[PDB]
């Protein structure tokens, strides 16, 4: 209130107002939801293998 | 000011038949990161007028901070679900973050006062099964998912001639008329009376609910991977002596910020009168 | 961007990362751009300034 | 490093290349022609049209879309139980939005016609729905492309069919060349690691007739 | 900046983040301008566009 003029630990610039704050990374990654592919018993399974 | 999650695409799968080169692919990627920028407070004054009046009225205050304190946190959360609702996932990560869900449903409020009250529960259901059925198309998993309802839209539900019958499966499954619906279309439900007003919220100016935010009446969320509520300082609790004014004031302060990962995890319903 | 004056390329400096961090806590972590996006479209303004100063 | 993150990514994206492959085949094949010279012992490819206004409000309107999709269904059984195919190991695809506007249906999700579908309404889970069982796939196709080959082009109108009833063993076979197989190796020359994963296999439609395709029309 | 489409705050971010990396890097831990500038002064048009189509 009394202070419009301070002392911010980790805010660069002239005047203040820059926000060069560290970043607290956790190791955490979203990536996307996994799916399994169900049409194993839904056809038959013929191997031509290393043969044609 | 600073909590960084990072976030990754997926790939594409392509074909060659006899003799052609594997054309490579690339992987995109990004990071989120939720800052903390607001301060709350509440500021009480005694005007060294506890001399005169023996009652302390100390407690009592300190329990209604604590009442407001948590109320302010659980409007702040609902807020946050429901504001995400228009959020636009970017293309260069589209195909595994998606966008938000709004579902649209016409409520006639207090304007139905016959058999066609029923009609407001049916249309409730039908929203949320439809939120269901974008989350299922997101293949996002459903064991920890919940459900928050306001207390209105809670008593239109309990009129459903569909959901609250016996003959339809209630084994165990939504068993009394009275007032204690607890798991529809597969998930827990809540009635919460803690969604937002048409007015500003006290956690910042981007936080003010709009008028279209206030019909939003429903939220359906994962408990684990859609909400992350940033910490900085804890709410805490001071009274301090002021010579200079000549009072004691109490002071009852709490930082923090929420966020969301993963907003398309998040069904918000939007009740549009009639 | 190399002839101009070190308050220029400081001020340039200034308003490039104040937009980068506002506008990217805008993207990530969803906060409403109907009252957020006025405050960053506010802050346009001083960046445009700073990136015409440093072109000439 | 986030290697693992990408292998889970590529397993992912080949179980649905595999399921969307199956599917384009079965929806493509609804519009089997048997050869003239195998008329009387095979028959034509089964495509049922439906009607449904997914934009309704009312109940009857909710009801009506339920009772289409289960007439529908129930057409495509009884014109294979025409043609004789036995019924004892067949399944049904339909997608999520068949899936939620199925369980309204009056007289399926409740027990005055008998146990069975139990709780479906209020946990939106359906099992048998006329005498066979219902398995709910996110995975039909929409209106692009795959990437098994050019043959595999969904049209638009092929990206309007919903609901699949097929059988395990005489409907499908998908004959296979290589198992899906991951491999990282290190590039001397050009200076980099490179991760690969690739499966060849193909999914081929035989007695097209067995199976019975539903083609929504909107309204 | 909230009126613009998806597209348009990204590549709009994107620009932002990268002078803001770019130019930081080059006046802390010093690079030498002479050479440094004119690369940066390549990157700048893109950046402008992207204001201008926040902009409007």
């Amino acid at each position: 209130d009394y202070a419009g003029n301070l002392t911010r630990p980790h805010w660069g610039g002239a005047a203040s107002d820059v926000d060069i704050h560290l970043e607290v990374y956790q190791n955490e990654v979203d990536t996307r939801f996994q799916y399994q592919a169900m049409f194993l018993g839904l056809s038959s399974q013929r191997s031509v293998a290393d043969r044609s | 000011n600073t909590y960084r999650i990072d976030r990754l695409n997926t790939s594409s799968v392509k074909g060659r038949t006899s003799g052609v080169a594997l054309e490579p692919t690339p992987v995109r990627n990004d990071k989120m990161l939720i800052v903390v920028d607001t301060v709350l407070y509440i500021r009480n004054p005694i005007d060294y007028q506890d001399d005169w009046t023996a009652p302390d009225f100390l407690t009592e205050m300190g329990q209604n901070n604590g009442s407001e304190f948590a109320e302010v946190f659980d409007q702040a959360h609902l807020i946050q679900l429901i504001k995400g609702r228009s959020w636009v996932a970017p293309a260069h990560l589209k195909p595994a973050f998606s966008d938000g869900i709004e579902i649209e449903a016409t409520i006639d409020s207090d304007v139905t006062t016959q058999a066609g009250m029923e009609a407001n529960a049916i249309a409730i259901n039908q929203a949320h099964k439809a939120g269901i059925d974008e989350l299922i198309k997101r293949k996002v998993p459903l064991n920890d998912m919940i459900t928050l309802v306001s207390t209105e839209i809670y008593s239109l539900l309990l009129e459903h001639p569909k959901l609250f019958n016996k003959d339809w499966g209630d084994a165990n499954a939504n068993g009394y008329k009275e007032r204690r619906a607890v798991l529809m279309n597969g998930i827990p439900v809540v009635e919460c009376t803690e969604f937002p007003d048409a007015g500003t919220h006290p956690l910042g100016s981007a936080y003010t609910v709009t008028a279209d935010d206030a019909k939003c009446r429903m939220v359906t969320f994962s408990k684990s991977r859609t909400l992350v509520t940033v910490e900085a300082k804890p709410f805490t609790s001071r009274i301090w002596d002021d010579e200079q004014n000549f009072a004691n004031v109490l002071d009852c302060y709490a930082m923090y910020q929420v966020g969301e990962r993963r907003p398309d995890t998040a069904a918000v319903v939007k009740f549009n009168e009639a | 961007v190399a002839k101009a004056t070190a308050a220029q390329r400081q001020e340039f400096l200034r308003q490039l990362n104040i937009l980068a961090k506002d506008m990217y806590q805008a993207l990530t972590q969803p906060q409403d751009l109907a009252y957020r996006g006025p405050e960053i479209d506010a802050k346009i303004a001083a960046l445009e300034a700073a990136t015409a100063a440093v072109k000439a």
